[PDB]
DNA sequence: TCATGATCATAGGCGGTAGCGTGCGCCAGACAGGG
DNA sequence: CCCTGTCTGGCGTCCTCTCACCCCTATGATCATGA
């Protein structure tokens, strides 16, 4: 889930006590920085199917 | 030493039911290494007779036949 | 003056030093640490009161939301401990707090709140302990082991000699908290300063120091002392103090005042020294190259420019001092960096540093704690305050801040929870000041850094954890719902509380299993100091020293009673008079020898206090006023034993009988036995069984009565009086009326337990001992106990010994016994073994209890009843039928292969709305007759006691002689009398009667209610049957039989009657011991028993002789006196004169069959006094008689040792061990033999016994054993086969394990095959 | 402890005597936990190390050997050469000092018969075949054990000697423990090993080497007693001599490396330099 | 396995595969409804991390666990070490026709035989009973033959003289230090429940009587009985291996 | 007849808006720090 | 590249016997009672 919010001032520990939190996408020790790729150049989709899934 | 002649065996199941047996397993998976019961604990493991006493003449006879 | 019980049978009593203090409630660490845990405890700590306090008020997220704390309460347990026994429920007692919400308004949380509620809230079951001090927690009674571990505090440790192997020892400093985050100062061969937290990534140690908002010249102006060099008009002079110059070589010539003081080439001596402070000298001249090191302390800036002529910590060179001299500084402040005085170590650790103001410093501690994130200032202000600086995540105790002041050498022993700055800097002073070789370090085991953990104190922190999931709930749900419509009842919820309590109590590695088969196993299971479990060390890791007796174990911890094995010196036991001091260390009585007197004021002192000071040694002679005998005396001074003068002397112990506990206390002459054996004979002695008719020591310590009276197996009286009725089920006491409350008008009922099962299969009886009409005292036994006697302690049972070979069958260590023993019944032990049998429910339908069973017959339903249940005492073998099972396929329930047993008890439980059987309907009447009969009983029998107070009230006053009994007895209240006290207290017992009648009607109904009603029970079982067997295990060649002092032995052969090596008297010994084990194994004290057993005997047989003659009770006052005074000054002193010619006679009924004799533990009964005591008797004075043989009927040379040994059966019986196994089961994963016994298995050929046939040239055995007899199973089929048609012959193949391992092998990514 | 325990067991012992006798017991009590539990391991290795090596065949056919002599600490022989040469094929035939006679033939198992004609002779060093020395492949020959150990003959062809060699050396480890001049007793000739010796003033022997070994050759040939000679020692004697009992014939300075001489002339100082070299340092108290 | 309560503890391995599939079974399905660009990343972290807890747990950092604190086992789990298949289950095995109790002195034996009880010489002996109660004809099938000798009728006690008399078993000290600590020795029947152990043979056991137990083998075969009387008798082992010291040294 | 409340049955992996860990020890060989 | 320190992996007796313990908590749905 893609979220809005800034990290130092506002320690992570604090918030934690609440869902969202699993961790950030990080393919590395640092909490990556991710792209917005949907939100930028790709924003509305899933014309894949409606399989609902099985 | 003791230890480390054991662990260096052209046999990997003695080396093996000794002290660490992911180094050595890995080494012979790797190296293709081919044991040949060679001895009392390897045939001990696989169930057949000893080469020491009366297996040992058992086993003249089967390396003769051989 | 003697009690009442003390005239049946008085023990002789050795013994010369005069006590001063009894023997304590030897229960007192697991009672008084329990009654501090759950109290009503104000002004806040200990208790509950503490986690409540310290975990309460849970504010919100902002929300101006607060659930605070008012107070909290325990109802009464809904099960009482014979109920929760039975049917198997925790024994808990539920926890109502009152909790409280208050609700802030917008823009003033310093307002009013606009609604409050306060209520009732239901969390958690804590369970209680019984008076005996242990828990029930699923029906199984469990004791919780009080801990050892570290005083919280600060610790200077050093890792000697080991690390970089060039002999530089290093120091660190751990601070141990109570709760929260370590830290660990130390040193590295660099001579650097090194901090850590936690044993986490290492850092610089002053990077803190910034971290507490530190600039570097404060850090200098505290950690060194300043060095002035003023320029004044010649060579930069300096200010010199020259105690800074002990031993120190000039560079130069010294001189001052135009006088020579110091030589270049040589140091300056001490009375140079003197020279220069006598005659005041301040300032003198130094050389351009003495300020080429110095180290500079501040920052000077230069006042032109603006900018850093040199920074600080940074020593000095010509161009910086050629820049500061022309800047305008007349003063230069550096620092005194010695070699053997103040090392630069400060310095060399800002050398080290990079950082440089307290944003960088918390940036790289915020960076070592959680790794690579990124930090902000705000973030790591709050990490660092919340690591030591916050009542939250950290807090030393009171234990704590005493330690920190003490090691510190402070003054106040009161602080806060939390750290400070100067606390952190006195830590590191203290490591600097330990570094430059003043002052010493501290070592582990010395018992002032040892602390005891007990029951309430962990019981409290589980608590406390459940406590922080629950605020890590409430804070969740508080500031994330509808307000004010909820009450806290709906956020608060019992589920973490009772699991964190349940887990502790239920399975800890210190809420251990109750060693119960035996009064003693009992009371020094309960008395355990172990070291293990959590926070502690680990059997299998450590170690060498903690394993090994500190000198500071003396009187508090006992130094022989150990067990032996892969954990000594681990579970410890505590001593006799060892109490456990107010902040949880330990201390022990002593006694305060002012200048010339020994004063009998006890006086507790801890562990530390007992170092300063000098304490004389138990054991020293006085002359009846205190004054010291000798003017030598042995005693120690600090942790070291000397000998000192008569009068520097500060404290005395109490009594010789402290340095041992009560499980080698018990043991007679143990001053003569080695170590080792009395080590092995306290352990033994705690592993007895109870036989069936205990019978005393003979030769005892008098320490018997402690254990017995303040253990909880006998039923002593609470208030004294006159026994009414005495029964095998109950006793009745009539209270004597000095000793009475006025209303409750009160007789007391002891309802005594009979045979029932303990927990390691004995049968725990009480019997009583009183006869009818018998006067008792307050404190008093009534009812004997399982391995008592008279309120005594008797374990195992008294027997004539003698000491010779004979003819090999006690070659090793056995033991060789006359049928004699087995025929008086007097080793026979009685066990009960429960036997369970479920009806659960599964497919196809539920099960069937009933007796309408396939494939069986007559003979085998004969013992059954017409509900399949067997019968209670239908004597059963092993293999018959006692619950009959059927499921939708026999499963009846069956005794287990190899015992038998009579059917004593058998319960039924019903799970709710399952149909009652006849038989279960059959238990259920006769359960609710028992409890009618028994409150009707209550009822009757407090009516008696109450009409009986009327009657003693009506003897004055208005008495009636003959019209008190023409009318009814319950209106004995309208009689002529007018507004007395009697009328008031006839009116008071009238309100007691009316109240019995009630509440027997409400009882009554409640009681119907508890036998009517269902049981909660396991998910999907319908009923569980119970049923009790009760072995009767006799003796036999195989079980262990041992002394009291580590003379172990299976007996070997019972012998017959004739056999046995008589005497020239006629009567045959019991047992015949070897004498071989005594000069090998010193166990010498088994001799010195013998002997006194012996006499003992004797003056037994002396009265048995002239009571048997029906002599008048004149000759046996006179013996018995002679046999009573018998020694040196002793502290006995009796008198016959007082007994008034009835006791004496009981006296001598029971002294007939032996005189019993105390010996206490280091100061008992010497050589001459057992020469004097076999001199009253008239047996041989050396106690050796001549003995004739059985066999041959001629005499033994050499004239041998006989007397009477106290000698104890073990339960590690041979009908337990025994197995054997031709074809059982096989395991599931690998095709082998099962494990065990009760699974029917077989023995584990291990790996050495294969080494060992390999070591032969066996080789078709070990085929066999490994491929045929174990693992293949055509093999094996094939190998029944040939062998039950005679062919002796194995079709070898392979074991299946090793298929198992092709499997695991294979499983992975590896290809294992087999070639060819 | 300085104030020992004057009490034994026939009489009491008071509570601090008896306190002491129980840190000795607690201290042995757990020396032999963790002595069983290190000694366990050793015999695994051990009998994992060897578990394969079986008598394997009758005769290796080789000559070289080990050499068996008396050990020889520096007092009494502690091992003699009967209880070391027991049973052990030897390697080259023992020539008795009647040099080109034989005493025993180069296969020859020595028995007791044969032991008790080695010790009348007084035969200097058996040199005798030793497993490690051995030439089979794949396992060890017979006539290189030995005699069989628990029984009479020789070795049979077969019984796996590595197992019951690891089972003998770790089976007594549950019983180990865990945690100036030269004086003579015997008298015998002199016989010196290694040695680089020199002539003094004063007309003794003095030493100019560290691995000079010292020996007393008795009456028959072989040695009673060894001793390591440090470096520079002074012998009161010289080798091939003949001394008494109880004389100490050789002394030295354990604290000082002395730096004795060959040739007899003046000193002079080479590439000793004062202030680098050498430093003046006077010493105050003594003058010298 | 069943612990008898209407649940199943389940074994580690059976969870670590389960985890396996669960995250594997996500991420095909990840893969399948198209992966966020730079996403397709995190889940297959997860699923290597995965399988790494499962072919080797806790080599790679922290383990993971099932309850409470303890590591669950992985499959290197169960081949490395103790409790493993190369040291618990393949060079020492568990073994029929085998017994154990508890020992005791009796000398009246000659040094080549020991006591043994009934009871056990009947439990360890019963398929040579059966074979010698159809080779006499006193049952027809196995399972009348069984019955008998549960019911123990009184001619089974003179077949049980019968098949002991000339029949080796091996005792056997439990820790077998050298090779001497396991004997065989020819059984005599001792009404009783202990083995009665010749003295002397008790110096190589290094057993002494204060409670020790021996546990009891059978040789089946032909083979092993004249292995456990030609190499392995009581009589034979006199001499130590370790010297030449007698081992038969009076106590 | 509808709505609300209470009770019973069925369903998953630090619990929390952080921090817990802390009392083994040796050897050894690779990985890397300092120079 | 040549040491020299750190790090993280290995290993730490055998056999037997006994005992306990082996989710509870939360959410959703259904049924009953009251308005
Ligand atoms: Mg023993
Ligand atoms: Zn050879």
């Amino acid at each position: 889930l893609f979220v809005e919010f800034d990290p130092e001032v506002i320690h992570t520990t604090t918030i934690n006590a609440t869902r969202g939190v699993s961790h950030f996408v990080r393919f590395g020790a640092s909490p990556a920085i991710v792209p917005s790729a949907v939100i930028h150049q790709l924003s509305v989709y899933k014309p894949k199917d409606i399989v609902d899934p099985a | 030493g003791i230890t480390k002649a054991s662990l260096a065996t052209e046999s990997f199941i003695s080396a093996a039911s000794f002290q660490e047996t992911t180094r050595v397993l890995t080494e012979a998976a790797v190296a293709g290494k081919r044991d040949e019961l060679r001895g009392l604990k390897e045939n001990v493991i696989v169930g057949r007779l000893i080469p020491a006493g009366t297996g040992y003449a058992y086993h003249q006879d089967r390396m003769r036949r051989r | 003056v003697y009690s009442y019980t003390e005239k049946k049978r008085i023990r002789k009593d050795f013994g010369k030093r005069p006590q001063v203090l009894d023997v304590p409630y030897l229960l007192s660490i697991q009672l008084d640490s329990f009654q501090k845990f759950i109290e009503q405890d104000p002004e806040g700590q200990y208790g509950l009161e503490a986690a409540f306090r310290s975990v309460f008020p849970i504010q919100s997220y902002s929300g101006n939301s607060e659930l605070q704390y008012v107070s909290y309460r325990l109802g009464e347990p809904v099960f009482d401990v014979q109920e929760c026994q039975i049917r198997g429920v925790t024994y808990s007692a539920p926890l109502r707090v009152k909790l409280r919400l208050v609700i802030y308004e917008r823009e003033a949380p310093e307002g009013t709140v606009k609604d409050i509620k306060e209520q009732e809230v239901y969390m958690g079951e804590i369970p209680l302990m019984t008076d005996n001090g242990t828990f029930v927690i699923n029906g199984t009674e469990r004791v919780i082991v009080s801990q050892l571990h570290r005083s919280p505090g600060v610790f200077f440790d050093s890792d000697k000699g080991k690390t970089h192997s060039s002999g530089k020892v290093l120091y660190n400093a751990r601070i141990i908290p109570y709760r929260g985050s370590w830290l660990d100062f130390e040193f590295d061969p660099k001579d650097n300063l090194f901090v850590r937290i936690d044993r986490r990534r290492k850092l610089p140690a002053t990077i803190i120091l910034r971290a507490l908002n530190y600039t570097t010249e404060q850090i200098l102006d505290l950690f060194f002392e300043k060095v002035i060099f003023e320029i004044r008009d010649n060579k930069l002079q300096m200010e010199l103090v020259p105690e800074r110059l002990r031993g120190e070589t000039a560079s130069f010539d010294i001189e001052a005042n135009g006088k020579v003081y110091v030589e270049k080439g040589r140091r300056i001596t001490a009375r140079h020294i003197r020279q220069l402070e006598k005659d005041d000298v301040k300032l003198i001249e130094v050389p351009v190259e003495y300020i080429a090191g110095k180290v500079v302390a501040k920052d000077y800036i230069d006042e032109s420019t603006g900018e850093l002529i040199c920074a600080a910590n940074m020593e000095l060179s010509l161009d910086l001092l050629a820049k500061l001299s022309q800047s305008g500084h007349k003063r230069i402040e550096t620092l005194f960096t010695n070699d053997l005085d103040h090392g630069p170590y400060i310095s060399e650790t800002l050398r080290v540093d990079p950082t440089n103001d307290r944003l960088s410093a918390l940036v790289e501690i915020y960076r070592m704690m959680r790794p690579g994130e990124p930090p902000t200032r705000e973030a790591a202000e709050s990490l660092f305050e919340n690591l030591f600086f916050s009542e939250d995540r950290y807090d030393l105790s009171a234990v704590g801040r005493m330690k920190f002041n003490r090691s510190l050498l402070r003054e106040e022993i009161e602080g806060s929870g939390i750290l400070s700055k100067d606390d952190i800097i006195d830590v590191m002073k203290k490591l600097i000041d330990i570094r430059n070789g003043k002052g010493e370090v501290d070592d582990i085991d010395h018992l002032g850094n040892r602390r005891i953990r007990s029951v309430g104190e962990m019981a409290e922190n589980q608590f406390r954890v459940g406590l922080v999931r629950v605020e890590r709930a409430v804070k969740e749900r508080l500031s994330l719902g509808d307000l004010d419509t909820l009450m806290p009842q709906d956020m608060i919820n019992a589920k973490p509380i009772s699991a964190a309590v349940k887990e502790f109590f239920g399975s800890s590695q210190l809420s251990q299993f109750m060693d119960q088969n035996n009064p003693l196993s009992e009371i020094t299971h309960k008395r355990r100091i172990s070291a293990l479990g959590p926070g502690g060390l680990t059997r299998e890791r450590a170690g060498f020293e903690v394993r090994d007796v500190h000198p500071t174990h003396y009187g508090r911890v006992c130094p022989i009673e150990t067990p032996e094995g892969p954990n000594i010196g681990l579970i410890n036991s505590l001593s006799v008079y060892a109490q456990t001091n107010e902040y949880g260390f330990l201390e022990t009585p002593y006694r305060k020898v002012t200048d010339g007197v020994v004063t009998d004021e006890i006086h507790y002192l801890s562990a530390i206090e007992e170092g300063n000071y000098v304490i004389a040694q138990a054991n020293s002679n006085l002359d009846e006023e205190g004054h010291f005998v000798e003017d030598l005396v042995t005693c120690r001074s600090k942790g070291e034993s000397s000998l000192f003068s008569r009068d520097q002397v500060d404290y005395m112990d109490v009594s010789t009988q402290q340095v041992v506990s009560v499980g080698a206390s018990l043991i007679p002459f143990l001053e003569h036995d080695d170590a080792n054996r009395a080590l092995m004979g306290a352990n033994m002695q705690r592993q007895a069984v109870p036989t069936l008719r205990a019978d005393k020591p003979l030769v005892g310590t008098g320490m018997e009565r402690a254990v017995a009276v303040d253990s909880g197996v006998t039923a002593v009286a609470k208030r004294g009086g006159v026994v009414q009725y005495v029964d095998a089920s109950r006793i009745v006491i009539k209270v004597n009326e000095d000793e009475m409350y006025p209303g409750e008008a009160g007789i007391d009922i002891y309802n005594l337990t009979k045979y029932t099962r303990s927990n390691q299969n004995t049968c725990i009886n009480q019997m009583p001992c009183v006869s009818l009409g018998e006067p008792v005292e307050r404190g008093d036994v009534l009812a004997d106990g399982p391995s008592t006697d008279l309120g005594e302690l008797a374990l195992g049972q008294n027997m004539r010994v003698a000491f010779m070979p004979w003819n090999g069958y006690n070659f090793e260590d056995s033991i060789l016994v006359s049928e004699r023993v087995v025929q008086e019944d007097r080793f026979t032990t009685i066990h009960i073994q429960e036997l369970a049998c479920v009806s659960r429910d599964t497919k196809l339908g539920p099960e069937e209890i009933t007796a309408d069973i396939p494939n069986v017959g007559e003979a085998a339903l004969s013992k059954l009843d017409e509900s399949g249940i067997v019968y209670i005492g239908a004597e059963v073998t092993g293999g018959d039928i006692l619950v009959g099972k059927v499921t939708p396929k026999d499963s009846s329930l069956r005794v287990p292969n190899g015992v038998s047993g009579t059917v004593i008890d058998v319960q039924v439980f019903t799970r709710d709305g399952v149909e009652k059987d006849k038989r279960a309907l059959e238990i259920e009447e006769m359960q609710l007759k028992q409890a009618k009969k028994d409150l009707s009983e209550e009822l009757q029998i407090l009516e008696a006691g109450l009409f009986s107070r009327i009657r003693a009230v009506l003897v004055a006053g208005g008495v009636e002689a003959e019209k008190l009994d023409k009318l009814p007895r319950d209106r004995w209240l309208e009689l002529g009398l007018t507004d007395e006290e009697k009328q008031n207290q006839l009116e008071q017992l009238a309100e007691q009667y009316d109240e019995l009648k009630h509440e027997f009607e409400k009882k009554l109904e409640a009681k119907r209610r508890k036998i009517t009603q269902g049981d909660d029970l396991a998910p999907g079982v319908l009923k569980i049957v119970k049923v009790y067997l009760a072995v009767k295990r006799r003796i036999q060649p195989g079980d262990k039989m041992a002394g009291r002092h580590g003379n172990k032995g299976v007996i070997s052969k019972i012998n017959p009657i004739e056999d046995m090596p008589y005497d020239e008297n006629g009567t045959p010994v019991d047992i015949v011991l070897n004498p071989l084990g005594v000069p090998s194994r010193m166990n010498i004290g088994q001799i010195l028993e013998t002997h006194l057993g012996m006499a003992a005997k004797g003056i037994g047989d002396k009265i048995n002789a002239m009571l048997k003659q029906q002599q008048e009770v004149a000759k046996l006052r006179e013996f018995i006196q002679r046999a009573y005074d018998l020694g040196a000054d002793v502290r006995q002193k009796v008198d016959l004169s007082t007994f008034s010619d009835e006791e004496v006679m009981r006296l001598a009924e029971n002294l007939r069959k032996g005189m019993p004799i105390a010996t206490p533990v280091f100061d008992g009964a010497k050589e001459a006094e057992i020469k004097e005591l076999l001199k009253l008797g008239d047996l041989p004075t050396s106690g050796q008689i001549r003995l004739y043989d059985g066999r041959t009927g001629e005499q033994f040379e050499r004239p041998v040792t006989v007397g009477y040994m106290y000698m104890l059966k073990l339960n590690h019986l041979v009908d337990d061990k025994m197995h054997a196994r031709s074809t059982g089961s096989y395991s599931l994963v690998t095709q082998q033999p099962l494990g065990g016994k009760a699974q029917f298995g077989g023995q584990r050929f291990g790996e050495m016994e294969v080494w060992a046939l390999e070591a032969y040239g066996a080789a078709y055995t070990l085929q066999e054993m490994l491929t045929v007899k174990s693992d293949d199973v055509n093999g094996r089929t094939k190998m029944y086969k040939n062998i039950v048609d005679g062919n002796h012959q194995m079709e070898p193949g392979m074991p299946e394990s090793f298929n198992v391992l092709l499997k695991e092998i294979r499983s992975l990514g590896i290809n294992i095959e087999l070639e060819d | 402890i300085e104030t020992p325990i004057t009490a034994n067991f026939r009489e009491g012992l008071n509570v601090l005597q008896y306190f002491i006798s129980t840190h000795g017991a607690r201290k042995g009590l757990a020396d032999t936990a963790l002595k069983t539990a290190n000694s366990g391991y050793l015999t695994r290795r051990l009998v994992d190390v060897a578990q394969d090596l079986v008598v394997t065949e009758d005769d290796c056919g080789t000559h070289e050997g080990i050499m068996m002599t008396p050990v020889i600490e520096g007092g009494d022989v502690k091992e003699p050469l009967r209880d070391r040469v027991l049973g052990r094929v030897t390697a080259e035939d023992v020539l008795k000092p009647g040099t080109a006679d034989i005493l025993v033939p180069r296969n020859t198992l020595l028995h007791e018969q044969w032991c008790d004609l080695l010790e009348e002779n007084s035969v200097d060093a058996v040199k005798v075949r030793s497993v490690v020395s051995c030439d089979t492949d794949f396992g060890v020959c017979a006539h290189c054990y030995g005699r069989d150990l628990a029984r009479g003959h020789i070795i049979n062809k077969g019984e796996a000697i590595g197992v019951i060699a690891a089972q003998s050396i770790g089976e007594p480890g549950t019983q180990l423990t865990m945690r100036s001049s030269i004086q003579v007793k015997n008298k015998g000739s002199i016989k010196l090993s290694n040695v680089k010796s020199v002539v003094n003033s004063s007309g003794k022997l003095v030493i100019t080497s560290r691995n000079t070994e010292l020996k007393l050759i008795d009456e028959f040939g072989r040695t009673k007693e060894s001793y390591k000679v440090p470096y520079g020692a002074v012998l009161a004697k010289g080798d091939g001599e003949q001394v008494a009992g109880g004389e100490t014939v050789a002394n030295w300075d354990p604290h000082t490396m002395p730096v004795i001489t060959e040739v007899s002339g003046f000193v002079r100082f080479t590439d000793m330099i004062d202030g680098q070299t050498i430093t003046r340092q006077t010493d105050e108290l003594t003058g010298l | 396995v069943p612990l008898d309560g209407g649940r199943f503890a389940t074994s580690d391995l059976n969870d670590l595969y389960r985890r396996v599939i669960n995250r594997n079974n996500r991420l095909k399905r990840l893969l399948d409804l198209a992966a966020p660009d730079i996403i397709v990343r995190n889940e297959k972290r997860m699923l290597q991390e995965a399988v790494d807890a499962l072919l080797d747990n806790g080599r790679r950092g922290r383990a993971i666990t099932g309850s409470n604190k303890r590591p669950l086992k992985s499959l290197a789990d169960m081949i490395k070490g103790k409790q493993g298949r190369f040291r618990q289950n393949l060079l020492g095995k568990r073994v029929d026709y085998s017994g154990r109790s508890v020992i005791t002195v009796g000398p009246y034996l000659r040094l080549h035989q020991c006591g043994l009880p009934k009871k056990m010489a009947l439990e360890l002996f019963k398929p040579f009973i059966y074979g010698k109660l159809e080779l006499r004809g006193l049952a027809t099938t196995i399972k009348a033959a069984k019955k008998m000798v549960e019911r123990e009728e009184a001619v089974v006690w003179d077949i049980l003289d019968e098949v002991i008399r000339e029949h080796p078993v091996l005792l056997n000290r439990a820790p077998t230090l050298h090779r001497l600590g396991i004997q065989a020795f020819e059984p005599v029947l001792i009404e009783g429940k202990a083995i009665q152990l010749h003295p002397l043979v008790c110096a190589a056991y290094n057993a002494d009587f204060d409670g020790d137990q021996m546990a009891v083998h059978v040789p089946l075969t032909l083979e092993a009985q004249l292995e456990a009387r030609a190499l392995m008798m009581s009589t034979n082992n006199i001499l130590s291996p370790a010297n030449g010291e007698p081992i038969i040294v009076p106590s």
